[PDB]
C-alpha cells in the first residue's frame, strides 16, 4: 500500500518515498473573518475574528506576513484567545460576565466597556433562588 | 357515561429546532487549491458574496431558534435542595448536583440513544474539502441550565413564572388549581394525593425502562443529523464527476493536459460545481424553512403548554394536559406529558330538568343524574354526587318545554 | 433590495463570453461566430434570472408564515381578547390597537401587569365542626390577624362563609387542615 | 466630461458632441399588456392595459 485516504476522497496519509515513514498530509489553515465594530459614530476601532483555526498558526503567521488579506496599518497588541470560534484578535479577555450585545460563538459574545472592545462569556440571566415553603404565597 | 376512577401517565413529545449551521469558502471548494481557476472564478463574476450571505442567514437563524425557545426566562432560578414535593419525585428531572455533567438523569439517556468535514472541538482539525460545521451559539451545559431552572422554578412557582413575578406555591397548592382548570375539584387532588402522586412517580419509571431498553421514540432527531449526512456527502460526491470534462481533478487538467486543453475543461468544472454549489444553498434553504416551523411549534408548546396550561385538544398531551416538562436533547427538544386520562365509566340516566310547582329548574354546570334511587348534579369529568339545592340550579319557564321533565323537588 | 442589486450587477458580468455587451460581441465578431458567444451570455443571464425567481419564491412563503400570523393577531387579538401564554404583549392582555405599516403592520397590545407583592401564611382546608372546607375559587389567606380569601391577582379579603366556600368531606383527612371559624 | 451614467452600467444621459447642449436618454416605452375582460360568455370586447 503506497498511500492512505480518508473517509472522503482525497489523500491524506503516504509511505515516504525516500525513507518509508508513515506521514500524514493534514490540509493548511483557512477559514472565513468577521470585523467587530461597534459603530462609527461610537468609534473608529475594530477587532477580527478568524474562525475555524488553531492560534498557533495565526498568531504566527501575522508576524510572520503569510495571510492573504495582509492588511497596511494592523498588529495584534498582543491579545489572542482561543475560542471554539476562533482566534478572537484585538479585543481584550475579560474574566466577568454580562449580557450579550455581538456574539461570537461557544458561549462568547463581545461588546464596548470601559473605552475599548472586550470579550466575555455571557450570563443566562439574573441570578436568585426561590423558597419550596410548605405554607406560603 | 360519567367516570369516576382516572389515570395519570407520561408521554414524550420529540421536537428537533435547529440544524448544524456550516459555512463554505468557495475557493477551497471550487477551485481545489488551483490558481487559474480564481482566475477563471473572478470573470464570472462575485458569486460568492451571494453564497456567503445565504449560509450566513442561515447559520445567524440557527442562533435565534436555540434562543427563541429556551430563553423565554427572565430568572435563572437556582436547583432546590429537597426534590421531593409532597411525594412528587423531581429526582430525575432536575439535574443532580452530584454528578459532572449538569445533566438530569433523563437528559444522559436521550445523548445516548442518538450516539468528511471541517470542525474545531480541544482538537482543530481541516478537510480538504472546504466543509466546516461552526458550533452554535448556546453550548449544552447553557442548554442544560435554561431546561433546569424551567423546572427549579416552575417546581416553586407554578403558572406565576409565566404569569409574572415567580411567586412562591406550594407544589400541592400547583396541582390542584390545574385540576381547577379541567373542571375537576379540589377534592380530587387532595383526598386522592397518594396516589395522585404515587402514579406520577411510577409514571417517571416507565420512561426510563422505556429509554434505557430501546430507542426510536427520538427518529425525528435522528432524522436532522441524516438529512446534514446526505446534503453533505452529496456535495462531497459531486467534487468527483466530470462534467464532460477528461478528469474531476482540476490539478490535472491545469498540469498534465494543453493550456489550449486546460481552460476548455477548467470552465467545465467551475460551471458544473458552481451550480451544484447553488443547488445544496437552495435546498438547505429549504431544509431551514422546516426547522423555522418546528422551532415555532416549540416555542408556543413551551410558551402554552410549559408556562400556562392548555386549553387546546390533543395539543401537547393526549387527553387533558396538567404540566409539561421541557428537555434537552442533541439538536431538539423533549417533552414530557402530565396528561388527565379518565377511565371506568357506567352508565347513569340524565333528564333536563325539574317539574317542581309547575316550573322549569335550569342548572348552571353539568346534568342531573338518577342513581337508581336519587336525583342530583354531577359533572362529566368524575362522579360526583352534588344534590339539587337552591342555588345550583335556576328557574325560567313552566314545566314540559323540556321534553321529559322529572317530577323532583328542588330540595 | 439587495436580491436586486444581485439582479442588476449580474448584467455587467462576461459570464466566460467574450464581452457583457452584446452590441460589443456582434461588433467585432463575425454572425457565424458572434451567435455562439452570445448563446453563453444569454444563458448566463438566464441562469442568474431563475435564480432570482426562486430565491424570491423562497421568500414569498417566508412571508406566508407572518401573513397568517398577522392575520391571526389581527382577528384574535383586537377583534376578541387573547387568552394565551403572552400572545399579544407580556401580562394579561387587555385591548390592541393596531397601526399601519409599510409592508407590514404596527401592534399596540395593552397588558395588565400584577405588581406589589407580600406573602402571608396558606393553608388548604378548614376544620370547621366536622368537616373539612374548601375555597370555590381562591386561597386560605391569613395576614396574622384573621382567616379569609382572595384571588391570585389581587390582594382583596374575603369572608369565609359557605357561600364561596366549598363544603364537602369530613374533616382530619386532607393534608394541612386549620381550625377555623367558617360563617 | 461627456456623457452621464446611472447607478447600473447604462450610460443614461449625453452631451451634444456638435452644440454641447446636454441631453437624457429614455427607453422610449415598453411593459407589459394584460387583458382586462369580463369574460367570453357574457361578452366579447376586452380592455387592454
Ligand atoms: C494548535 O497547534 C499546536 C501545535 O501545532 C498544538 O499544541 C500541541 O498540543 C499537543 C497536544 O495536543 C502537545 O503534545 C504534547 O506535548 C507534551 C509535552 O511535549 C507531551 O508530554 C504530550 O504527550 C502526551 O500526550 C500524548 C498524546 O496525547 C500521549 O501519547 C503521551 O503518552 C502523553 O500523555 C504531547 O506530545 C504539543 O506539545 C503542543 N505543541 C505546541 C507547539 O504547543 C495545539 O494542540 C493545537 N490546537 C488545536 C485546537 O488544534
Ligand atoms: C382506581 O384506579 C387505581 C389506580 O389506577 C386503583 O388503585 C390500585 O389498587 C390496587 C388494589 O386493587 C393496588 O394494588 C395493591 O397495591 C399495594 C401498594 O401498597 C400493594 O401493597 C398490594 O399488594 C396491591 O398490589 C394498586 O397498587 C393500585 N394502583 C396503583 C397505581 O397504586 C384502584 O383499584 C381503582 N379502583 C377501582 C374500583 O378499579
Ligand atoms: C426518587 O427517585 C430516585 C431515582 O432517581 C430514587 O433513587 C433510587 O433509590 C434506590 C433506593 O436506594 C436506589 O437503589 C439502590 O441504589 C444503590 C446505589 O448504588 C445500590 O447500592 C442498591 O443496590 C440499590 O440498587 C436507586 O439506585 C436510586 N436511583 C438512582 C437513579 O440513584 C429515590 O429513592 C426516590 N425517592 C424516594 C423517597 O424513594
Ligand atoms: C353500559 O351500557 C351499554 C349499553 O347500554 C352496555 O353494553 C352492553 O352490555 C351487554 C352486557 O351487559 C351486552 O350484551 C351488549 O351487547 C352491550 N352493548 C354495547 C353496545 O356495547 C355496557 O355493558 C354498560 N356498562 C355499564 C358499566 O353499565
Ligand atoms: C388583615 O386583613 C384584615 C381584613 O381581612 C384587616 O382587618 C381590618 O383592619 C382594619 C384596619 O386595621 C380594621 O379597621 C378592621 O376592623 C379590621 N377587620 C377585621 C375583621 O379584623 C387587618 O388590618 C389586616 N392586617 C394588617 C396587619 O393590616
Ligand atoms: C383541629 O381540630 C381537630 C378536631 O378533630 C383536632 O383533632 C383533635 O386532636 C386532639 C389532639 O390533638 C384529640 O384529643 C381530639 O380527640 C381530636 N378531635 C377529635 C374529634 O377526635 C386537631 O388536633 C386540631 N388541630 C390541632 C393542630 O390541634
Ligand atoms: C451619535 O450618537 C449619539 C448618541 O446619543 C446621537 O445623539 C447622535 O445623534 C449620533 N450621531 C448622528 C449623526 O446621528
Ligand atoms: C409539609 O407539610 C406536610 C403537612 O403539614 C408535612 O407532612 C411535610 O413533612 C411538610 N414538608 C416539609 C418539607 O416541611
Ligand atoms: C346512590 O346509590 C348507591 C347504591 O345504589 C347508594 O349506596 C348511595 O347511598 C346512593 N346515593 C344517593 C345520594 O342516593
Ligand atoms: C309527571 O307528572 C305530570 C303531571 O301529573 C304527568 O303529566 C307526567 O306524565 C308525569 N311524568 C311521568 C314520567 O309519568
Ligand atoms: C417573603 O418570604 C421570603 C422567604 O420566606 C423572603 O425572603 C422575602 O423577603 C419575603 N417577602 C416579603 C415581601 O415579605
Ligand atoms: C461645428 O461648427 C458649427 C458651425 O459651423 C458650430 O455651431 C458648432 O459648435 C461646431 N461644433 C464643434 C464640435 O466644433
Ligand atoms: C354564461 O352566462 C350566462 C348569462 O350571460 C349565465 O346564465 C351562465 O351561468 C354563464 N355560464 C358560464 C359557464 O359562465
Amino acid at each position: 500500500q503506497q498511500f492512505g485516504r480518508d473517509v472522503s476522497d482525497f489523500t491524506d496519509s503516504v509511505r515516504d518515498p525516500k525513507t518509508s515513514e508513515i506521514l500524514d498530509i493534514s490540509p493548511c489553515a483557512f477559514g472565513g473573518v468577521s470585523v467587530i465594530t461597534p459603530g462609527t459614530n461610537a468609534s473608529s476601532e475594530v477587532a477580527v475574528l478568524y474562525q475555524d483555526v488553531n492560534c498557533t498558526d495565526v498568531s504566527t503567521a501575522i508576524h510572520a506576513d503569510q495571510l492573504t488579506p495582509a492588511w497596511r496599518i494592523y498588529s495584534t497588541g498582543n491579545n489572542v484567545f482561543q475560542t471554539q470560534a476562533g482566534c478572537l484578535i484585538g479585543a481584550e479577555h475579560v474574566d466577568t460576565s454580562y449580557e450579550c450585545d455581538i456574539p461570537i460563538g461557544a458561549g462568547i459574545c463581545a461588546s464596548y466597556h470601559t473605552k475599548s472592545i472586550v470579550a466575555y462569556t455571557m450570563s443566562l440571566g439574573a441570578d436568585s433562588s426561590i423558597a419550596y415553603s410548605n405554607n406560603t404565597i | 357515561a360519567i367516570p369516576t376512577n382516572f389515570s395519570i401517565s407520561i408521554t414524550t413529545e420529540v421536537m428537533p429546532v435547529s440544524m448544524a449551521k456550516t459555512s463554505v469558502d468557495c475557493n477551497m471548494y471550487i477551485c481545489g487549491d488551483s490558481t487559474e481557476c480564481a482566475n477563471l472564478l473572478l470573470q464570472y463574476g462575485s458569486f460568492c458574496t451571494q453564497l456567503n450571505r445565504a449560509l450566513s442567514g442561515i447559520a445567524a437563524e440557527q442562533d435565534r431558534n436555540t434562543r427563541e425557545v429556551f430563553a423565554q426566562v427572565k430568572q435563572m432560578y437556582k436547583t432546590p435542595t429537597l426534590k421531593y414535593f409532597g411525594g412528587f419525585n423531581f429526582s430525575q428531572i432536575l439535574p443532580d448536583p452530584l454528578k459532572p455533567t449538569k445533566r438530569s438523569f433523563i437528559e444522559d439517556l436521550l445523548f445516548n440513544k442518538v450516539t468528511q468535514y471541517g470542525e474545531c472541538l480541544l482538537i482543530c482539525a481541516q478537510k480538504f474539502n472546504g466543509l466546516t460545521v461552526l458550533p452554535p451559539l448556546l453550548t449544552d451545559d447553557m442548554i442544560a441550565a435554561y431546561t433546569a431552572a424551567l423546572v427549579s422554578g416552575t417546581a416553586t412557582a407554578g403558572w406565576t413564572f409565566g404569569a409574572g413575578a415567580a411567586l412562591q406555591i406550594p407544589f400541592a397548592m400547583q396541582m390542584a388549581y390545574r385540576f381547577n382548570g379541567i373542571g375537576v375539584t379540589q377534592n380530587v387532588l387532595y383526598e386522592n394525593q397518594k396516589q395522585i402522586a404515587n402514579q406520577f412517580n411510577k409514571a417517571i419509571s416507565q420512561i426510563q425502562e422505556s429509554l434505557t431498553t430501546t430507542s426510536t421514540a427520538l427518529g425525528k432527531l435522528q432524522d436532522v443529523v441524516n438529512q446534514n449526512a446526505q446534503a453533505l456527502n452529496t456535495l462531497v460526491k459531486q467534487l468527483s464527476s466530470n462534467f464532460g470534462a477528461i478528469s474531476s481533478v482540476l490539478n490535472d487538467i491545469l498540469s498534465r493536459l494543453d493550456p489550449p486543453e486546460a481552460e476548455v475543461q477548467i470552465d467545465r468544472l467551475i460551471t458544473g460545481r458552481l451550480q451544484s454549489l447553488q443547488t445544496y444553498v437552495t435546498q438547505q434553504l429549504i431544509r431551514a424553512a422546516e426547522i423555522r416551523a418546528s422551532a415555532n411549534l416549540a416555542a408556543t408548546k413551551m410558551s402554552e403548554c410549559v408556562l400556562g396550561q392548555s386549553k387546546r385538544v390533543d395539543f401537547c398531551g393526549k387527553g387533558y394536559h396538567l404540566m409539561s416538562f421541557p428537555q434537552a436533547a442533541p439538536h431538539g427538544v423533549v417533552f414530557l406529558h402530565v396528561t388527565y386520562v379518565p377511565s371506568q365509566e357506567r352508565n347513569f340516566t340524565t333528564a333536563p330538568a325539574i317539574c317542581h310547582e309547575g316550573k322549569a329548574y335550569f342548572p348552571r354546570e353539568g346534568v342531573f343524574v338518577f342513581n337508581g334511587t336519587s336525583w342530583f348534579i354531577t359533572q362529566r369529568n368524575f362522579f360526583s354526587p352534588q344534590i339539587i339545592t337552591t342555588d345550583n340550579t335556576f328557574v325560567s319557564g313552566n314545566c314540559d318545554v323540556v321534553i321529559g321533565i322529572i317530577n323532583n323537588t328542588v330540595y
